[PDB]
């Protein structure tokens, strides 16, 4: 990964290659994840120059090549770039960055998202402050200048993005994140803000000219384990779709609870168990009315740092007549992983 | 040692030491290990003994041992994905604590808890059984992988297995035909290596 | 070229810029290989790590940049990832690796797939066994666990992929591969059959509920001199399309003969002849058809293992007035290469 | 960065993360630049293999991903090969390569191309010799075969691109240039011409069986500073669009000046003032028309070699009547440059 | 020193009750509860909107380095530094490192003009016409012209709070002078012509 | 003594060729060769022509059995054409040194490897040494590719060029041969020594 390292500029060259199938009920249009292969590759830097004894200067970019689509018209499928964003780091002062990166409500929804191949339902892309988002500004500071040791925080700012569809677009914004860790607990929560688009709002789906988005986390990791939960609350920001009517928009409100317990076994296996259950409110036409819910129990073998390979099996307990069309199957994944 | 029915099964273990083994599975044994080459004898009997890694994972947790519960859970999840359905160790390859082992299945959980085994009984063609263990350990054929297994793939199991098992003795095949009572010490083997798996 | 070695894990990360370029009657329409522009890059990493003394983790990742397009709205045109697997490789005992990768009837279609630029046209990209495909699942061994030296085999698992169109789909299948090499001298013959897909069960041309391919080569490889020659048969899986009634599919049949014949002179140059015929038959409303028919005369010369340049002219024997529309005319393609 | 140099072959991988902001009143689309987030990256590698003390060959692609889209459907949109070719470079007989590469009159338009965003508005992309195009061989010798030092020329023939819009298509054609360079002043002159399409032929704007671009500059380039004004005329080949009449095509003739003037402070601070103006002529029921009109004021701070940041300042000197359409509210971009 | 009467009284009202009784309690709490991260965070920013000033400035007193090294401060500490809070220039160049500002008031003392009588007014402290008062030149263009009258006696208060406390230590130092008066228009006049000069 | 049956006529035309065609003619025109044309353009201009023959030599390597030769030719030309700027350059040479240019070896030469002989050795105004075998039966090159695409200005002008540069590079041992006691039994036994090796 580290391939270049001379005169203070340093360049990390990092990817992978994952082989990945699902398996799931018939054509898999009923799943939590649906059916077939869904092998990518994945390749980024991350450049980072020490201009002197205050001034790091960084910059990364990071893109998702597809496995599973053919040579033809279907070539580009998926592929995307997932982070591309500059930066600098002041001496104990913080850091300074942008571009597309993550949104800052991650800094608490990280706390759950650890699954082998799922989880993490909430951490929507495209989706104002939950994850990756094009064209945010980010100060970041850690150890509260170099006092406060173990607190860390972060505010964060959303340009206005106005793109074709509604589901991606977004206004201008505002958010940011504090947590505090020490000696293998953490806690943090983190909340943002923002204008709708005028398309977001013609939308069928969802009312509100500011969407809202906060979450709130504990972990502890340490000692081989991690055991980890996250609640959170969305008004007009999570992205829904409803399957019958075949219109778009949001969830007007969403009450978010995930928790994840794992072990790190000597010998190189690390299962994994997860909840996750994602309720909308005063959805148009429907009222209340789940968008995620499932058990996961998963365990990943680690061959060694560049080696990998896990399962992955969601109970979904969705309901069988779901009034927004959440697939009701289960969904479970077998991958093998090289990275470097 | 108790042995209540020693009478009967030192005629019915004769059965099987002087007749049914020198006429019938010790000739087997020796075509296989003739014929058969080794990597086909290594993919079978890791493939065979992959069909009980699931239920020696469920058995290990009812006795509050996770750890080595979650051994062999490695061992079935690296081995058949990756090892081509079981034929090939890779789990043993990747880890020394995974290493292939004697299979605990529900016999030992039995014993565990208290069980005993009663009487040793000595069937023909059978060999060696117990209660407790042999026949009681097929209780994990009441559930999956081994629930899959019909009648026909279940003697075929055990009899591929044990042409395996007597291939490899027959270099000590023979050491035993010269000691005094050998009723006794495949008797007290039974118990030794029964005892051993139990604790 | 290998750039990264350290911690028991090696990366290589290479790649070619070929500039190419077409010469073929008018606007190269019914030209075996068209006309014009031909210019691509080609970028990918293989990765390949130690975990222990039996086992070696590997993946790998290859993409193709087409050169030809402007900066505009055609600029994806061509792009494609080729491969995209990981896997693992067992002391004597094989290696398996899943992921879009060759499928299996290319152990034998490669024998005569060594031509400059072209050749190799049984070779199809997303089509069963005989080229790239994605979801395949390959177990190989080479000299059969350690026993017979020379002698390799390789079995392969085809996962369904439902496409958008016919033409890059498949179902369900499995296929094998074994060849035996000794000094010199290569046999190798190869087997695969899937499912069709119910869209390509729908198209004009070809009918059957089960594809197949299989095919057979002779190679001599030694003293600077190559001799090789494939022998195979399909049923349902060559992609057919007629040019006059505007219909694609499959041909029913096909019989397909490569030969190859190359010289490596020590000043540099590595000439070849070629002759490749495919006549398909059982075709909905035409009957029998050619597909492919040429010889070839090329030549490559080779400056150093970094930098080469080659000629390749297709004598395209294809008739004025081939029924399904096969172009009739000559291609010659003149290229240089800088490759890492 | 070199990330390879052994036996006879060196390999730069390179690449760019942008962090880039347009201020623009409004929506920006009557803007010079546009409104919003601009970030992108840059990816490429530059290789050169040393054959022998006379023959160099060497390849060369870089891509350009942009940051600015969703991982949506628009992934996508503005992801683009800029450059991918390959050559030779001989003693000193000089240099050939042939693939996408830039045009010959960059040779001459480069010397004003020096902007911290902006500049450069002659030197399009696809566009005949003046910026980025595909399929183009050149022949460049530097000092005269050794003989005059500091006395450049190069010689290039463009094959046709028929495409699918009129804007990135052209037909065959040939140029050159001359460079003369002699302490710290350079005068370049260069002129090319070529066909052009059918379709471009049957476009509303624009009307010539003959394309036609020259350009000629002086710079001095010395002393921390740089100065250079560039003059060039086209025939037929400026694309324009007519924003009311929803009609593209090109400029029958256009005049193009540019100015730049930019210092180098010792404490890392690039100020920049520079000029430009490119008025149409002979435009279809319009007459003579601006296209590119302003004054610039801009600055870039040099950390070190891999980091940077500028402000870029068009004081958009463009009319609210322009009879074509072009948008003239000024732009000011923010920049932040990690590179490497 | 014309109004040296008037000055005396109004520096005897400063020095004795509206420092020890308001302005010196006012600093002292600032001294201890405001943290350190947001003191010098403060001054970073409420100076910042000097910089186009000084640049003009300096490009008025014909040092165009000098003008574009303050522009320089401005462009990386209101983008990259978070507007004006952080000092990435200073961490980056030490010629960037910040000094105290030249600003119309220098331009005039530059080009020859002089002040007047040295004033001392109550609660502002002390006052020349050259500097003072003719430093407000600077607040007719961009960056301290799009201040509101409530933000400039925030910044005169913010930064008048901040100078106070960094003063604590020599506190006795001119109440241990036979005439503290004549030591305090000596350093103002100090300061405000090396600045000029 | 060698046997020359038009030792008249050539003695003759040769005279025209040595002290009036060339003092008044050839030989000015070659000193402005060399006084204005630069190098780079001359050595870029023998690789140039020389190339238009390289085909030709490899299809009369391939009939005097040496297709390790003929496809050295080959390499020449495909080398210096594409990358070398249509045989401006020469990119095969500065490659291998086995693809060094080197003399032709056409039709005359193939006929003569199969042992064909000269005929008379004849001497032609303008023209220089002739004889049926070599000249103009290297035309039979003429009727296949490359040379077959030649116009008769082309062709005329090939010779005319090639044969300038020739005469530039013997400028400075042009007094050797005005002091030789018979110089058209020198210039003619300098043809068959030459041309014997090409053949042979
Ligand atoms: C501390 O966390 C800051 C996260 O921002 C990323 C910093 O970018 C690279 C700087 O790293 C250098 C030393 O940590
Ligand atoms: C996946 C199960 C999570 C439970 C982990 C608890 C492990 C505690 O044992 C530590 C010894
Ligand atoms: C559908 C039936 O297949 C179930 C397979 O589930 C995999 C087991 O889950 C992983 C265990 O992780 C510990
Ligand atoms: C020739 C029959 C095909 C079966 C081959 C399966 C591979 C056998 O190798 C497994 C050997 O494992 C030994 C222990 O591993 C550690
Ligand atoms: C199905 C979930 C299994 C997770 C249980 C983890 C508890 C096991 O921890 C045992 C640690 O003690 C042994 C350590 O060996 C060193
Ligand atoms: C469900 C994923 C399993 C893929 C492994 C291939 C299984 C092949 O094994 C055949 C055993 O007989
Ligand atoms: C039906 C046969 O195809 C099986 C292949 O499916 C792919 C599953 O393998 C995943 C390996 O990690
Ligand atoms: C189109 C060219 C294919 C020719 C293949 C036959 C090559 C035979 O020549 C080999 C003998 O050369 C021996 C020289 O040793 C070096
Ligand atoms: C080192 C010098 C570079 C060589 C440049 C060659 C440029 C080619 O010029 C071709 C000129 O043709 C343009 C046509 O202009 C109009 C004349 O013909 C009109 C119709 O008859
Ligand atoms: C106005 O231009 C008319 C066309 O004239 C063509 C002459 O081109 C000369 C370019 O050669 C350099
Ligand atoms: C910003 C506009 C750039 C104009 C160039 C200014 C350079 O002149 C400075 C020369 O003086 C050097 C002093 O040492
Ligand atoms: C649009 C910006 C216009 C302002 C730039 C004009 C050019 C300024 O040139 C000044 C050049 O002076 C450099 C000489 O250095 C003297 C000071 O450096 C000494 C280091 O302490
Ligand atoms: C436009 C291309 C000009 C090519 C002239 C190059 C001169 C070739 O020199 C060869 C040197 O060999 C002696
Ligand atoms: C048109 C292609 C013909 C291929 C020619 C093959 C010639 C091989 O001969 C090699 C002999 O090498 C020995 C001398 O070195
Ligand atoms: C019309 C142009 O045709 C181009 C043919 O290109 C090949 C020329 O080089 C062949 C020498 O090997
Ligand atoms: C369109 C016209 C192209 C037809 C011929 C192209 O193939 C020639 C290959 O050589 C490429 C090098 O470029 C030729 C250099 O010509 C300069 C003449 O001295
Ligand atoms: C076109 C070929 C002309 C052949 C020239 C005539 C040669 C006849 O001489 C007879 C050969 O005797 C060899 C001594
Ligand atoms: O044009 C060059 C060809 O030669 C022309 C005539 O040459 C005279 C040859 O004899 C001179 C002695």
């Amino acid at each position: 990964a580290e391939i270049y390292n001379k005169d203070g500029n340093k360049v990390d060259l990092y990817g992978k290659a994952v082989g990945l199938h699902y398996f799931s009920k018939g054509n898999g249009e009923n799943s939590y994840g649906g059916n077939g292969d869904m092998t990518y590759a994945r390749l980024g830097f991350k450049g980072e120059t020490q201009i002197n004894s205050d001034l790091t200067g960084y910059g990364q970019w990071e893109y998702n090549f597809q496995g599973n689509n053919s040579e033809g018209a279907d070539a580009q499928t998926g592929n995307k770039t997932r982070l591309a964003f500059a930066g600098l780091k002041y001496a104990d002062v913080g850091s300074f960055d942008y571009g597309r990166n993550y949104g800052v409500v991650y800094d608490a929804l990280g706390y759950t998202d650890m699954l082998p191949e799922f989880g993490g339902d909430t951490a929507y892309s495209d989706d104002f402050f939950v994850g990756r988002v094009g064209g945010v500004a980010t100060y970041r500071n850690s150890n509260f200048f170099g006092l406060v040791d173990g607190l860390n925080f972060a505010v964060q700012y959303l340009g206005k993005n106005e793109r074709d569809t509604a589901r991606r677009s977004n206004g201008d914004g505002v958010g940011g994140s504090i947590s505090y860790e020490y000696e293998g607990f953490g806690i943090v929560g983190a909340y943002g803000a923002a204008d709708r688009t005028n398309l977001q709002e013609a939308q069928p789906l969802g009312n509100g000219k500011k969407a809202e988005q906060w979450a709130t986390g504990l972990k502890y990791d340490a000692n081989n384990i991690y055991l980890a939960a996250n609640y959170g609350e969305t008004r007009n920001a999570t992205p829904i779709t409803n399957k019958f009517t075949n219109t778009s928009g949001f969830a007007n409100k969403t009450q978010d609870v995930l928790l994840v317990a794992q072990y790190q076994f000597d010998f190189g296996l690390r299962p994994s168990i997860a909840y996750t259950k994602s309720k909308a409110k005063d959805v148009e036409g429907i009222g209340d009315v789940d968008l995620v819910n499932y058990f996961e129990v998963g365990a990943t073998y680690y061959f060694n740092k560049n080696m990998s390979t896990y399962v992955d099996y969601i109970i979904n307990q969705i309901d069988s007549d779901n009034k927004l069309g959440v697939g009701s199957d289960d969904t479970v994944a077998v991958g093998i992983v090289y990275q470097f | 040692r108790s042995d209540p029915l020693e009478g009967f099964n030192r005629t019915m273990f004769n059965f099987n030491f002087n007749v049914v083994d020198p006429y019938v599975l010790r000739p087997v044994a020796v075509a296989w290990r003739d014929y058969v080459p080794q990597p086909a004898r290594n993919g079978l009997s890791n493939f065979t003994s992959n069909l009980e890694e699931p239920a020696v994972m469920v058995n290990y947790f009812l006795q509050g041992d996770p750890y080595k519960g979650m051994v062999h859970f490695t061992r079935f999840f690296l081995n058949t994905i990756l090892g081509m359905g079981g034929l090939i160790d890779v789990a043993g390859m990747a880890n020394p604590q995974l290493q292939r082992v004697e299979p605990h299945r529900f016999g030992s959980t039995l014993g565990h808890y208290g069980v005993g085994y009663g009487p040793y009984v000595q069937l023909p063609f059978y060999g060696s059984f117990t209660l407790r263990d042999e026949g009681g350990d097929m209780a994990d054929g009441l559930y999956p992988v081994l629930s899959w297994l019909t009648w026909p793939m279940s003697i075929g199991k055990w009899a591929v297995e044990g042409i395996e098992t007597r291939a490899q003795l027959l270099d000590s095949d023979g050491l035993l035909r010269q000691s005094s009572d050998p009723y006794i010490l495949m008797r007290e083997a039974y118990f030794q290596r029964h005892d051993f798996i139990a604790n």
